[PDB]
RNA sequence: AGUAGAAACAAGGCC
RNA sequence: GGCCUGCU
């Protein structure tokens, strides 16, 4: 299992930002540059991005999506997928 | 590819797999796609049966997890993922409960809406040639078949797809995602036919090591390696080898044949010293009975009480002194130890009721006489090294001692008749074939010939006495027991009769082992003076007790009553011995029923009767200074009684070898009377085979005495 | 319910679980035949000395809540103390007698079904006739002969399948028999046995003495046959020969 | 008139009357102290009848043995082991001319045996020294206290089930440089190379008690587990082949015996002509297992087993390789007394290489100081020969050959001889057209016998007419005569259990009729006999009697209460209905119809708790030690009653430092009980397999629950329940 | 002392 | 003095 993630970006504080991973469960975690694994969703939430942020995925594409809105400066993370991907950049 | 089994699969399913791998015992080192594609097997079955449950309906309840309650039933319960006896054992179960029919190969799965099994084989082939296939493997079934295969197709027969169609998508999205996922990988190579069907081996059981040196040091001494002798012994041949040896061989070798003839055998030589002892447990020729003509039967009654009625019914009572001394213990210690006898039994007498079974006070005297805190004191070799007198157990040939004409006397009035009888036989099944008939009568017959005779008394006194001493001792191990020396006899009139020859006081009997001995002293009454044969009594201590008044035609007689007082020792092979003397019975009669049995298989008739009554014929049984004697065929039993009777009193290893060794040389003397040319190598060493047994045991010496008076009387 | 419960508690204290995990179904004969006790070399003595003892014999630990600890005089009947490397306790023989005069009851009329070879036997013997004992030397020559008159032609590995079928009718394992001798046999040891609560072993055993054949060498003179060799020591002797009819002719 | 029963001889021959010659009827000798004495003898017995042999030290255990095999030829009648190679290899070859096919065969059948038996075949044997412990204990002990010690070590194939595994992990711990072992006092020990090889090479010796027949005691030997194996499928081998062998007779009963005998006595007299004269040697072989080297087996076996693959070769030629390096335990020791300060001290046996010899004898002393050479580790080294007859049947099969290189195909000469041989003794019968050609015959048998390190004792030894010879206590005077002197000893109570002793005396006095030629009125005394001492020894009289016992107030209530005392069974204190034409039933079943359906159902009540049931081989086998023979089992019919309880056992192993062995004991037979109930076919078939024990049970649990409820009692709440509680005790035994 | 006979018993061990 | 074992 590879993994390549999608959807990552500098936004704008209280913005959506949609991230994809193509490739058995899945999930997401976030790494900020000050520290190791943080676990934000998988397909459950963490408290610092629960209500904010959904996961889902489609098995015929065979894509997990992390839906992120209302984002904070305190989400800005290279965010991996993990079935681990080589992560995607998102500053907010 | 074993990469992909590291990686995909759960846990639980590949240890599963690996003990089915281990079941039929292949190695998974040389062939590994077998395990993948079972595994995948076994992966379908769980995922086709998970997730599936039922309630009290139909129409199974469906849930992606279990929710916390009774309603966990599962609508497929597996049958592989389990060994081949639990396989079976699911597949007999089900067959009794469910009372369907037993397939002959394994299914996967049964079910309860349809009431039947499940065989999901998931092959890289094509669907509908697979299944057909195991379908014609598999005779007359009902088992519903599913299988699916690589390409995403389903297929059965009745078009039956036994649950959601959901599951299948799934299955069939695990099917794809498992062959794109190989696509990465890229075994169809081999992935389609990998497996052919396999199975051979060779059991190997290699020398190698340590265990190969051995081989080469148990070899004959002239080679040198177990391989060098194997290839000799297998191209050895025979060429005449045991000729040159038996040629070159010293003709010295020889077994050169003596020739057996009358005045060939000499007699056996007897050992020389002192005379030989008494060595028996009672007094046999020299007992004396204290009656009192009660109706009780042999075990019925209770011992101390009638001991002291008997014993009441005879007066004269004098103070007891010393007659004969021990010559080696303390003689007053036994006139204390009787007379303390004397004392408790009246003690008992005077209390209420008599009890069944009396302990005695440990006083010294009987401290000494049953030789008690005399065994030396266990220690550790390290303690004691420097003692000199520290030296092994004696152990040497006993002391020689020379036969005497006491034992002569005791066994020829051990085999004479008596006024009572000594034997109360037990009850059979009421006869019902003629043959029970004749078997009882001569059984009758047998019964009055032998149960007025002294060898039957001695064998009820050993009996009683040994069962009594074998009870005390295993019940009151620790403390000192009287025992009166009872025996139930009948008169001539009818009348039943106890008597009373004396006393036994056992000892500590604490027998761990069946060598272990139990030291008792014995008292009896007698009235043979002991200072005509005082050889016979190195080992006893005679008193003289009371004075008897006999009626007899010369007045009234007024005899001295002794009383024969000694330390003896038993154990408990020798008490279970002596407590099964009424073999000898057995022993005797079954000869002379064989001999009746062998006279009357000449002449067709049975001949009992005419040997019992007519007397006439006779064989010979002893031998008087005119000449040879013979009597009469009930003279026969009881010299035979007495025989067997004195071998269980007087046992001991010297009989044994020498009976063995006699045994030889009689066979050679009757085959030299036969006329059968008998010979021998080396009859100089039989004859000292069978002259290291005469030690000093009295009955072994008597029984070598009559061999050579039966060797005298033959050869002629 | 119980079964798996003394599981879990065996499971519960470490020693006994390790004995469960480690120890694989092939050993359990060997574990189950370890043990201390040597085998008696002179039986016969013992138990005449070991009758003189109180509490020779030994019982189950249920004897404990069914006969109780003493008789009307005192009599201790049992004792509280277990065997040397069991649960048994060591009791009284007067236990057993008491067991036999005020013990519980039950319906032995299936025994004789179980015990089809001695119930036989002695239905052969009560209807047997005798007849006039001839006095004449007999010939006794020594020939090979089968001693169980009931024997159904099988041997035993033969019959073993039958009777663990007709007992133990799920550890078969993979053999179903064949020979529809042996499906009689089944059917009939079935219907017959259904209910039995002797012992699956004793069962099992008795099953095997009455269907599978044995033979013996034996001095034999005339008869020959099965019916006439179990009374072979009271129609031929050393000299006399007993003519003899079994019931079943 | 002076009584003597010898003269009694003088009319009736002595073969009529031999029964009167056995003293069977008194306590047989037994042993009381150490054996240690008699082991030394033997082996310094066994190492000078071989002495001219040439002397080696062994590289691995580094003791002295000494290989007599082509030595110098014999030049004296005394005892020696000199056999020859060559001439061992042409008797058999011989023997198998004669026989063609016989060695091709019975290996074919021993591979079978061999590669499909199974482990747990070793636990059926009686005491076995295991080396664990250093002492005799029963062969299952034994077994699974070396099979856990090679867990522990690492040897773990004899976990594949296979007795051939087994012994591939035995052989390969001979090269491990250091395993481990337990002793309670737990502490481990290390045993290095030599020490474990010593110890799986040695042997316990004992003293053998109740042999009758002899005034000196002798002694035998046992050995360890790691060697029962291989002498278990030599002797296969040795037995299969012995079974295609008519002049053998070791393999077979007595009846059988007196059969073999009859017949070659009448082939050998009756196909003589008038010229020829007959004569037949009553032979005995003195030293007969001290004089058979284990080399000579080895040889035996390689040229049995030619041309057969490589792998059974060497599993049957491992047993003589070892036998060959064996050594022998002296034994228990020597207990010495100082009546000067009144004390008793007892030194083991393993002292006796450093002790001081001043504390013995002159004859133990001069014992001591011949066999301390070969002392290595508290053993000695017995290579030279056997010890007590652990080769049997090879034995026989030697003796069978020296019998058939007589067949007058490889005398070429007139004289001929043929007859039966079992190991230790033989009858030869000889014919020759003359008495020298008799001589001839018997002198060429001996010398041939003395080439095969066999002896033929000159003085037990005899040489008459055809018609009347002797042979294992079994007298042939013109026909076979019965003894009964041999069997006497088993006439009264076994000492099983009641209902198990009546049966067993009833059928021994039947069998007796029917064999011994024991008379009607002789069996009606003996069934009397039986029954009074089996009363006196129960405590069960006939419970009309006022004869006070520990047992006389139950059995006369009990008397009293039953209404048709006949039915009563003896055990219980009713009359005895046996008679000759009853012997063959049951108790149980003879009295059946006259019981009372009360008393039936309280005896014979499956719920008591006196019937105990261990395996289908122990149901109603009985081994009874038989006088003058080896040990012996019995099939004794009997019903299950409540009087077939088991006796108590020893209880000495509490005051043992060996005390933790009856905790594993009670724990081995609660998990045993589990399975049992869970497995009820654990007992009849001896379960198979690969898994283990809470597996098969959690897994079974699992079914049972589910099927039960499908039909039965189960519902799902309990259903469930055991569903949940089997998973608790998977995650228990995870953890 | 006694039993017994090529070595033992005539209680053992543990506190 | 108290308690344990009797083929270990």
């Amino acid at each position: 299992v590879q993994l390549q993630e999608s959807g990552g970006g500098l936004v704008q504080a209280g913005g959506s930002l949609r991230l994809s991973c193509a490739a058995y469960v899945m999930g997401w975690f976030r790494q900020a540059p000050g520290k190791e694994r943080e676990f934000v969703a998988a397909i459950d939430y963490a408290d610092s991005v629960k209500g904010r942020f959904t996961i889902s995925r489609d098995n015929a594409k065979n894509t997990v999506y992390l839906e992120m809105s209302s984002l904070k400066p305190e989400d800005t993370a290279v965010y991996v997928c993990a079935a681990r991907g080589q992560g995607t950049q998102v500053t907010v | 590819m074993e990469d992909f089994v590291r990686q995909c699969f759960n846990p639980m399913i590949v240890e599963l797999a690996e003990k089915a791998m281990k079941e039929y015992g292949e190695d998974l080192k040389i062939e590994t796609n077998k395990f993948a594609a079972i595994c995948t097997h076994l992966e379908v079955c769980f995922m086709y049966s998970d997730f599936h449950f039922i309630n009290e309906r139909g129409e199974s309840i469906i849930v992606e997890s279990g929710d916390p309650n009774a309603l966990l039933k599962h609508r497929f319960e597996i049958i592989e993922g389990r060994d081949r006896t639990m396989a079976w054992t699911v597949v007999n179960s089900i067959c009794n409960t469910t009372g369907a029919e037993k397939p002959k190969f394994l299914p996967d799965l049964y079910d309860y809406k349809e009431n039947r099994f499940i065989e999901i084989g998931v092959t890289r082939r094509e669907v509908h040639i697979y299944y057909l296939e195991k379908a014609n493997k598999i005779k007359s079934e009902k088992t519903h078949i599913h299988i699916f295969s690589f390409t995403g197709e389903e297929m059965a027969t009745k078009a039956d797809y036994t649950l959601d169609e959901e599951s299948r998508a799934r299955i069939k999205t695990r099917l794809f995602t498992i062959r794109q996922e190989m696509a990465s990988r890229g075994l169809w190579d081999s992935f389609r036919q990998s497996e052919r069907g396999e199975e051979t081996i060779e059991e190997r059981f290699e020398i190698t090591g340590t265990m190969r040196r051995l081989a080469d040091q148990s070899l004959p001494p002239n080679f040198s390696s177990l391989e060098n002798f194997r290839a000799y012994v297998d191209g050895f041949e025979p060429n005449g080898y045991i000729e040159g040896k038996l040629s070159q061989m010293s003709k010295e070798v020889n077994a050169r044949i003596e020739p057996f003839l009358k005045t060939t055998p000499r007699p056996l030589r007897l050992p020389d010293g002192p005379p030989c002892s008494q060595r028996s447990k009672f007094l046999l020729m020299d007992a004396l009975k204290l009656s009192i003509e009660d109706p009780s039967h042999e075990g019925e009654g209770i011992p101390l009480y009638d001991a002291i009625k008997c014993m009441r019914t005879f007066f004269g009572w004098k103070e007891p002194n010393v007659v004969k001394p021990h010559e080696k213990g303390i003689n007053p210690n036994y006139l204390l130890a009787w007379k303390q006898v004397l004392a408790e039994l009246q003690d008992i007498e005077n209390e209420e009721k008599i009890p069944k079974t009396k302990n005695m006070k440990k006083t010294s005297q009987l401290k000494w006489a049953l030789g008690e805190n005399m065994a030396p004191e266990k220690v550790d070799f390290d303690d004691c090294k420097d003692v000199s007198d520290l030296k092994q157990y004696d152990s040497d040939e006993p002391e020689l001692r020379s036969l005497a004409s006491w034992i002569q006397s005791e066994f020829n009035k051990a085999c004479e008749l008596t006024d009572s009888s000594w034997i109360e036989l037990d009850e059979i099944g009421e006869d019902v074939a003629p043959i029970e008939h004749i078997a009882s009568m001569r059984r009758n017959y047998f019964t009055a010939e032998v149960s007025h005779c002294r060898a039957t008394e001695y064998i009820m006194k050993g009996v009683y006495i040994n069962t009594a001493l074998l009870n005390a001792s295993c019940a009151a191990m620790d403390d000192f027991q009287l025992i009166p020396m009872i025996s139930k006899c009948r008169t001539k009139e009818g009348r039943r009769k106890t008597n009373l020859y004396g006393f036994i006081i056992k000892g500590r009997s604490h027998l761990r082992n069946d060598t272990d001995v139990v030291n008792f002293v014995s008292m009896e009454f007698s009235l043979t003076d002991p200072r005509l044969e005082p050889h016979k009594w190195e080992k006893y201590c005679v008193l003289e007790i009371g004075d008897m008044l006999l009626r007899s035609a010369i007045g009234q007689v007024s005899r001295p009553m002794f009383l024969y007082v000694r330390t003896n020792g038993t154990s408990k092979i020798k008490m279970k011995w002596g407590m099964e003397m009424r073999r000898c019975l057995l022993q005797s009669l079954q000869q002379i029923e064989s001999m009746i049995e062998a006279e009357s298989s000449v002449k067709e008739k049975d001949m009992t009767k005419e040997f019992f009554e007519n007397k006439s014929e006779t064989w010979p049984i002893g031998e008087s200074p005119k000449g040879v004697e013979e009597g009469s065929i009930g003279k026969v039993c009881r010299t035979l009684l007495a025989k067997s009777v004195f071998n269980s009193l007087y046992a001991s290893p010297q009989l044994e070898g020498f009976s063995a060794e006699s045994r030889k040389l009689l066979l050679i003397v009757q085959a030299l009377r036969d006329n059968l040319e008998p010979g021998t190598f080396d009859l100089g060493g039989l004859y000292e085979a069978i002259e290291e047994c005469l030690i000093n045991d009295p009955w072994v010496l008597l029984n070598a005495s009559w061999f050579n008076s039966f060797l005298t009387h033959a050869l002629r | 319910m119980e079964r798996i419960k003394e599981l879990r508690d065996l499971m519960s204290q470490s020693r006994t679980r390790e004995i469960l995990t480690k120890t694989t179904v092939d050993h359990m004969a060997i574990i189950k035949k370890y043990t201390s006790g040597r085998q008696e070399k002179n039986p016969a003595l013992r138990m005449k000395w070991m009758m003189a003892m109180k509490y020779p014999i030994t019982a189950d630990k249920r004897i404990m809540e069914m006969i109780p600890e003493r008789n009307e005089q005192g009599q201790t009947l049992w004792s509280k103390t277990n065997d040397a490397g069991s649960d048994r306790v060591m009791v009284s023989p007067l236990a057993v007698t008491w067991w036999n005069r005020n013990g519980p009851t039950t319906s032995a009329v299936h025994y004789p079904k179980i015990y089809k070879t001695y119930f036989e036997k002695v239905e052969r013997l009560k209807h047997g006739t005798f007849g006039p004992v001839h006095f004449r030397n007999q010939v006794k020559i020594r020939r090979r002969v089968d001693i169980n008159p009931g024997h159904a032609d099988l041997s035993a590995k033969e019959a073993q399948d039958v009777i663990m079928e007709v007992v133990f009718p799920n550890e078969v394992g993979a053999r179903i028999l064949t020979s529809e001798s042996q499906l009689t046999i089944t059917k009939e040891k079935k219907e017959e046995l259904q209910d039995c609560k002797i012992s699956p072993l004793m069962v099992a055993y008795m099953l095997e003495r009455e269907l599978v054949r044995k033979t013996r060498f034996l001095p034999v003179a005339g008869g020959t046959s099965s019916v006439y060799i179990e009374v072979l020591h009271l129609t031929q002797g050393t000299c006399w020969e007993q003519m003899y009819t079994p019931g079943g002719e | 008139m002076d009584v003597n029963p010898t003269l009694l001889f003088l009319k009736v021959p002595a073969q009529n009357a031999i029964s009167t010659t056995f003293p069977y009827t008194g306590d047989p000798p037994y042993s009381h102290g150490t054996g240690t004495g008699y082991t030394m003898d033997t082996v310094n017995r066994t190492h000078q009848y071989s002495e001219k042999g040439r002397w080696t030290t062994n590289t691995e255990t580094g003791a002295p043995q000494l290989n007599p095999i082509d030595g110098p030829l014999p030049e004296d009648n005394e005892p020696s082991g000199y056999a020859q190679t060559d001439c061992v290899l042409e008797a058999m070859a011989f023997l198998e001319e004669s026989h063609p096919g016989i060695f091709e065969n019975s290996c074919l059948e021993t591979m079978e045996v061999v590669q499909q038996t199974r482990v747990d075949k070793l636990t059926q044997g009686r005491q076995t020294y295991d080396w664990t412990l250093n002492r005799n204990q029963p062969a299952a002990t034994a077994l699974a206290n070396t099979i856990e010690v090679f867990r522990s070590n690492g040897l773990t194939a004899n976990e594949s089930g296979r007795l051939i595994d087994f012994l591939k992990d035995v052989m390969e711990s001979m090269d491990k440089e250091e395993m481990e072992i337990t002793t309670h006092f737990k502490k481990k020990q290390r045993l290095n190379k030599r020490s474990y090889l010593i110890r799986a090479l040695t042997l316990n010796t004992m003293t053998k008690d109740a042999e009758r027949g002899k005034l000196k005691r002798r002694a035998i030997a046992t050995p360890g587990m790691q060697i029962r194996g291989f002498v278990y499928f030599v002797e296969t081998l040795a037995r299969s082949i012995c079974e295609k062998l008519e002049q053998s007779g070791l393999p077979v009963g007595g009846n059988e015996k007196k059969a073999k005998l009859a017949n070659v006595v009448r082939k050998m007299m009756t196909n003589s002509q008038d010229t020829e004269l007959s004569f037949t040697i009553t032979g005995d072989n003195t030293k007969w297992n001290e004089n058979q080297n284990p080399r000579m087996f080895l040889a035996m076996i390689t040229y049995i087993t030619r041309n057969q693959p490589e792998w059974f070769r060497n599993v049957l030629s491992i047993a003589p390789i070892m036998f060959s390096n064996k050594m022998a335990r002296l034994g228990k020791g020597y207990m010495f007394e100082s009546k000067s300060m009144k004390l008793r001290t007892q030194i083991p046996a393993e002292m006796l290489a450093s002790i001081d010899l001043k504390y013995f004898n002159d004859s133990t002393r001069k014992k001591i100081e011949k066999i301390r050479p070969l002392l290595i580790d508290g053993t000695a080294s017995l290579s030279p020969g056997m010890m007590m007859g652990m080769f049997n049947m090879l034995s026989t099969v030697l003796g069978v050959s020296i019998l058939n290189l007589g067949q007058k195909r490889y005398t070429k000469t007139t004289y001929w001889w043929d007859g039966l041989q079992s190991s230790d003794d033989f009858a030869l019968i000889v014919n020759a057209p003359n008495h020298e050609g008799i001589q001839a015959g018997v002198d060429r048998f001996y010398r041939t016998c003395k080439l095969l390190g066999i002896n033929m004792s000159k003085k037990k030894s005899y040489i008459n007419r055809t018609g009347t010879f002797e042979f294992t206590s079994f007298f042939y005077r013109y026909g076979f005569v019965a003894n009964f002197s041999m069997e006497l000893p088993s006439f009264g109570v076994s000492g099983i259990n009641e209902s198990a002793d009546m049966s067993i005396g009833v059928t021994v006095i039947k069998n007796n009729m029917i064999n011994n030629d024991l008379g009607p009125a002789t069996a009606q005394m003996a069934l009397q006999l039986f029954i009074k001492d089996y009363r006196y020894t129960y405590r069960c009289h006939r419970g009309d009697t006022q004869i006070q016992t520990r047992r006389s107030f139950e059995i006369k209530k009990l008397w009293e209460q039953t209404r048709s005392k006949a039915g009563l069974l003896v055990s219980d204190g009713g009359p005895n209905l046996y008679n000759i034409r009853n012997l063959h039933i049951p108790e149980v079943c003879l009295k059946w119809e006259l019981m009372d359906e009360d008393y039936q159902g309280r005896l014979c009540n499956p719920l008591n708790p006196f019937v105990s049931h261990k395996e289908i081989e122990s149901v109603n086998n009985a081994v009874m030690m038989p006088a003058h023979g080896p040990a012996k089992n019995m099939e004794y019919d009997a019903v299950a009653t409540t009087h077939s309880w088991i006796p108590k056992r020893n209880r000495s192993i509490l005051n043992t430092s060996q005390r933790g062995i009856l905790e594993d004991e009670q724990m081995y037979q609660k998990c045993c009980n589990l399975f049992e109930k869970f497995f009820p076919s654990s007992s009849y078939r001896r379960p198979v397999g690969i898994s283990s024990m809470v597996e098969a049970m959690v897994s079974r649990a699992r079914i049972d629950a589910r099927i039960d409820f499908e039909s039965g009692r189960i519902k799902k709440e309990e259903f469930a329940e055991i569903m949940k509680i089997c998973s608790t005790i998977e995650e228990l035994r995870r953890q």
